[PDB]
């Protein structure tokens, strides 16, 4: 997709796997 | 077959709605 | 939900609380209307302790299920066993029939020895959990403990009147249950109801007496009851009500939550045998149920009617067929035990399940005849042998407790050790097939406390009293802390670099805000349930979502206020999609919900075909004005791996080894040119050697789980040094015959893996020191460089690059609209930027760029096929000079050739590929091989070989070996010259900025640029790699990504994203409009 190597706002595993809103809309 | 046969089928499936 | 076969209302188990433990004690409650037993939550509810009931008589044994289903067995003599094939339940009573007592073996070895000789004890084995029922002095069998095969016991404590007063889970916590008189006693009901559960203590014995009215208690859950004893409210760990129920004669007629969900029910008769006749959902669908002799028709508020068909009576009734809203009919077949053995989709494809023995299943057969055998031990009932569709077998060896000590797969054997006395099922030592050994440590909650990898680096984890992760330590000692509210929701995430995230939730537990320490946050608005309604980012942009009664997204509004429409058929399948620019696509499906046709905005229809397993088999791309109709055929292996991808111009064949690793990938072009990439793998499926066509083989030196520490190409050896996090910190290159290293590249990393400093020292004297600066968001806000001018970056609140200020130069300011479209110098509705950088852009009906006119008069025409792939372009310069280029692609949309016609002279360049990475550029008299770093698109080194066209007999030999899927022998290689090796020296993003030869000198140097990735140069063919995965086309000036073409002068792609809305709201945006932070390697 669009990997953000430096930015950890959304590409970081901790920052994206801990978001319930973004982790529940996937399916 | 006759051993451990319930008198009613489980309601797990199918399910409709919420 | 409502079970149309029976007409009853079922509420599946809802976990009120589940504190972490080796065997977590989940306090799950469920409701079934047909259940007539009046429990501690009213009629129809089941709770822990009162879920499963056991009755033993002199003539029969009855095991009442959680749902109240009476499973009948013959008389259970002491020591006897009973198996329920239909229910997969094992019952064994303790004691002996009179003979010599023997220790229980097989599936009964996990029970304690004292329980085996107790005549008044019965063990129930439901799956992997053992239930201990003990007969009490009043003659009622009630659950005493629920232990697994590892011995984690969940004691249940009963008192007088048969009340479950206390529960002690496997982690030592003590739970106290409080009962109060809620209604007057009647027949079959004493009136006592469970008014809540108290976490009495976390360790040690529970207090002897607990006063329910005493303040300061820890109420994990609380319940409210009406005057009739029906459960009307459920309260969370706090005082907040989270569930509300309404009852008519002890029948659930309305359930929901405060806000969010509200469902009402209507019954033909208010009794346990009554059936739901109408299910009204607030803001959703109202369903009406009509019950026939052997079918149930479920009408809908949208007019859809679904028919559920069933056969049999009593407990043997099974759901046999399903006729959907459009008449599609799915059928199910059952064996004599009621287990599912066949399943036919609406197209007629049948999935079989052959069962044998007491394991209930041994083989499943796909419609494409793909068998997944699964052998289970006859005595212990545990998995022993597993075989997939390619006849690859996994063999499990187990110890006395059923723990898989060794797992023997197609690639070596993995060995497990269980050396923790407290937790005999947690592995404390894992040895991979390659031989690397990992060590694990566990705490009293059964959670991972320390992980030591193969290299000896230790990851540590910390938990609170309730088993929630609150601190993580990496091998470098960087802490990642977490904060939780009493409800257990994550409200704070402090990262290793000091950046802290804070989360907010509504009453329903849905996430509503994600904020940083800076202050700017993203807001979430929700509609009904988990249906997102609005997302507002830090920059003020909003994505509004509109849903219909069926919960289907019918409109999407982007930041510019432009709507994208969606339409659906009776099966909730997208049949029409209008984009933000008016591009309308229509879809067609067969009976099995498979996309078989897709009409696009220009009226051209693409038809799809599938094999028996549902995988894509062929795509019939329609003919366009500049390309003929083409058929792309795909063939798959039984396990789902791609075997071939045929097209009109290329035939890609994939060959796999006995393990499934991609061993050979051969690409045979239509004109006979063959390019093959061969790999060798270790026991972990990590590439060890790679041969890219006729280039010299590349040997990868890896340790542990594939961490690269060396590379060998020809006479050149690369060496990598890594830190405790296995991040590269030093890189060397040495050539045989030279004492000194060709270059040394040292790197320093920020706590979150961000590159902080880098220093490159070539042997020729080129010194490149680069220092990186980041802000609180992790955005690169500055680069200190001694070879190139230092640059300072500015970003808006939305994360887009606003300006870049090189030292001693004018700033390059960029302006965007709401949606993220660059504005030269209001908005671009439809996301089609028709004027930027002094150029006029013209798009076709499908959004592809078909015309670019510059200020000087330069004209660039683009032509596409029916797959939206650029197949022909014409470029006219201001000097009245023309240029024509044609491109060829394989079935995977990878550009395999480039034919550029200029002044009547035709030059052809062929490209070889290694998966998604382009690794060859076959010119007329030169083969240029690019080797990328493993597992990424960062170029590592380049190989150049002088070559000549292959003789006709050699081409036939190459095609022969390609057909059989075997690599060409090294003795038949052509007369290629000695390979010249050059090394890529990339920046933080993997964009090559320098190119060094075998003597440490510089061959190519590129000045960094914001959107072009490199300042324009006279000869872009000397080094065509820009960004990651982009190839600079010299003839047109476009950057070829994997799937699309990128406009360097516009900072956007020339065509819409093939993924559509899946890629993002803007189909043309590149790298989130932050080319200094992100990249698109596959162009998606």
């Amino acid at each position: 997709i669009i990997p953000l190597v430096v930015i950890g706002a959304f590409a970081a595993r901790a920052a994206i796997g801990a978001a319930l809103g973004a982790g529940i809309e996937l399916g | 077959s006759a051993v451990g046969l319930a008198d009613r089928v489980s309601a797990c499936v199918p399910l409709v709605g919420k | 939900p409502v079970n149309p076969m029976l007409g009853s209302k079922l509420l599946p188990e809802e976990v009120d609380f589940a504190l972490a433990a080796p065997d977590t004690f989940t306090f799950a409650r469920g409701y079934l209307s047909s259940n007539p037993r009046i429990g501690r939550l009213g009629r129809g509810w089941w709770l822990p302790g009162e879920s499963m009931h056991l009755e033993l008589s002199e003539d029969a044994c009855v095991l009442v299920d959680a749902q109240g289903r009476r499973i009948g067995f013959p008389a259970l003599a002491p020591g006897a066993q009973h198996y329920s094939g239909s229910e997969e339940l094992w019952l064994r009573r303790g004691g002996s029939s009179g003979g010599e007592a023997q220790a229980w073996r097989g599936r009964w070895a996990a029970v304690p020895a004292e329980l085996q000789t107790q005549e008044g004890s019965v063990l129930v084995l439901s799956g992997h959990s053992y239930l201990h029922f003990q007969r009490c002095p009043d003659g009622i069998w009630r659950l005493q403990a629920s232990f697994g095969r590892a011995g984690y016991r969940t004691e249940f404590r009963w008192s007088g009147r048969g009340l479950l007063t206390g529960v002690r889970d496997s982690a030592g916590r003590s739970y106290a249950l409080v009962y109060q008189q809620a209604c007057e006693p009647s027949e079959g009901d004493d009136g006592l109801r469970l008014f809540g559960v108290i976490l009495a203590s976390h360790d040690g014995p529970p207090p002897d007496y607990i006063d329910p009215q005493s303040p300061g208690l820890d109420w994990l859950v609380r319940y409210q009851f009406s005057d009739s004893g029906d459960l009307i409210a459920v309260r969370d760990r706090l005082g907040q009500v989270v569930r509300v129920f309404a009852w008519r004669e002890h029948m659930l007629v309305a359930h929901g939550e405060p806000g969010g969900l509200e469902v009402r029910y209507e019954w033909d008769v208010h009794a346990p045998h009554g059936r739901v006749v109408k299910q009204i959902e607030a803001g959703g669908l109202t369903r009406t149920f009509r019950y026939l002799r052997d079918a149930t028709e479920v009408s809908d508020s949208l007019g859809r009617v679904e028919r559920y068909e069933f056969a049999g009576e009593g407990g043997q009734r099974r759901w046999t067929a399903l006729v959907r809203a459009d008449g599609s009919r799915s059928e199910f077949d059952y064996d004599l035990f009621g287990r599912l053995v066949a399943m036919r989709d609406p197209l007629g494809r049948e999935t079989r399940r052959r069962r044998d023995g007491q394991g209930r299943m041994l083989e499943e057969e796909s419609p494409g005849k793909a068998r997944y055998r699964k052998r289970v031990d006859e005595e212990t009932g545990l998995l022993v042998e597993l075989e997939d569709a390619m006849q690859r077998r996994w063999t499990f060896e187990r110890d006395e407790r059923g723990n898989a000590t060794t797992v023997r797969g197609p690639a070596g054997s993995t060995r497990y050790a269980y050396e923790d006395p407290r937790l005999p099922d947690r592995p404390t030592r894992i040895v991979d097939p390659r031989g690397g050994e990992r060590r694990l440590e566990w705490n009293r909650f059964g959670l991972l406390a320390a992980l030591t990898d193969c290299s000896g680096q230790v990851w540590r984890y910390d938990y609170d009293n309730e088993g929630r992760l609150v601190a993580s330590s990496d091998p470098l000692g960087q802490l990642t802390r977490r904060r939780y509210d009493p409800l257990g929701q994550l409200i704070g995430l402090e990262l290793a670099d000091g950046s802290a995230l804070s989360y907010e939730y509504d009453a329903l537990g849905r996430q509503t805000r994600i904020a940083d320490a800076e202050g700017h946050a993203t807001l979430f608005s929700w509609g009904h349930g988990d249906l997102l309604a609005r997302v507002s980012d830090a920059g003020g942009g909003e994505l509004s979502y509109l849903h219909d009664e069926a919960g289907r997204l019918v409109a999407l509004t982007n930041e510019n206020g432009v709507q994208a429409q969606f339409r659906y058929d009776l099966l909730d399948r997208l049949v029409e999609e209008t984009g933000f620019d008016g591009r309308r696509q229509r879809y067609r499906y067969n009976a099995a919900d498979e996309l078989i046709a897709r009409e696009d905005a220009d009226g051209r229809e693409t038809t799809y075909a599938y094999d028996r397993d549902g995988r894509l088999a062929s795509i019939r791309v329609p003919a366009t004005e500049h390309a003929p109709a083409l058929v792309e055929r795909y063939r798959w292996l039984a396990d789902g791996r791609l075997a071939s991808a045929g097209g009109a111009d290329c035939e890609v064949r994939y060959t796999y080894d006995e393990v499934g690793n991609l061993r050979l990938e051969s690409q045979v072009h239509a004109d006979g040119w063959v390019y093959s990439v061969e790999h060798s793998h270790d026991a972990l499926g990590v590439r060890q050697t790679s041969r890219y066509g006729d280039a010299p083989p590349v040997a990868w030196l890896t340790y542990g789980p594939g961490h690269l520490h060396g590379a060998l190409v020809g006479a050149v050896e690369l060496a990598f040094e890594r830190d405790a996090l296995h991040r590269e910190v030093r890189r060397d290159a040495r050539r045989d015959g030279q004492d000194d290293a060709l270059f040394t590249q040292e790197r320093q990393h920020a706590p979150l893996g961000r590159l902080q400093r880098s220093r490159l020292r070539l042997a020729g004297g080129f010194d490149w020191q680069r220092g990186y600066r980041y802000d609180g968001l992790g955005q690169l806000v500055g680069i200190d460089d001694n070879q190139y001018p230092s640059v300072r970056y500015e970003y808006d609140l939305g994360g887009r690059l606003l300006a870049s200020r090189r030292a001693g130069a004018a700033a390059s300011t960029y302006r965007y609209d709401a949606a993220g479209n660059r504005l030269e110098g209001a908005r671009w509705a439809g996301n089609r930027v028709e004027r930027i950088a002094g150029n006029r852009y013209r798009f076709d009906a499908l959004g592809n760029l078909v015309e670019r006119i510059g200020a000087d008069g330069e004209r660039l025409r683009l032509a596409y096929d029916g797959a939206q792939r650029l197949v022909h372009l014409t470029r006219d310069y201001a000097d009245g000079t023309r240029l024509e280029a044609r491109y060829r692609y394989d079935a995977l949309s990878r550009r395999i050739a480039k034919v550029v016609l200029r002044d009547g002279v035709e030059q052809q360049v062929r490209f070889g590929w290694d998966g998604d990475r382009q690794c060859a550029e076959a010119f007329a008299r030169e083969l240029r091989t690019t080797v990328h770093e493993p597992g990424g698109f960062v170029p590592l080194l380049r190989l150049e070989q002088a070559c000549e066209p292959d003789p006709p007999e050699l081409l036939q030999l190459r095609q022969a070996f390609a057909a059989e899927g075997q690599p060409l022998p090294a003795q038949c290689v052509p007369a290629l010259g000695e390979a010249r090796i050059a090394f890529f020296h990339t920046d933080h993003l993997g964009t090559p900025l320098q190119l060094s030869d075998e003597r440490g000198q510089l061959r190519w140097q590129g000045v960094p640029d914001d959107w072009r990735a490199v300042a324009p140069e006279r000869q872009p063919g000397a080094q065509p790699i820009r960004f990651q995965g982009q190839y600079h086309d010299e003839e047109s000036g476009l950057y070829y990504n994997r799937y699309r073409y990128y406009l360097p002068e516009a900072g956007r792609y020339a065509s819409q994203d093939p993924l559509g809305l899946g890629g993002g709201p803007n189909p043309y945006a590149y790298a989130l409009n932050a080319p200094t932070l992100a990249y698109d390697p596959t162009g998606l």
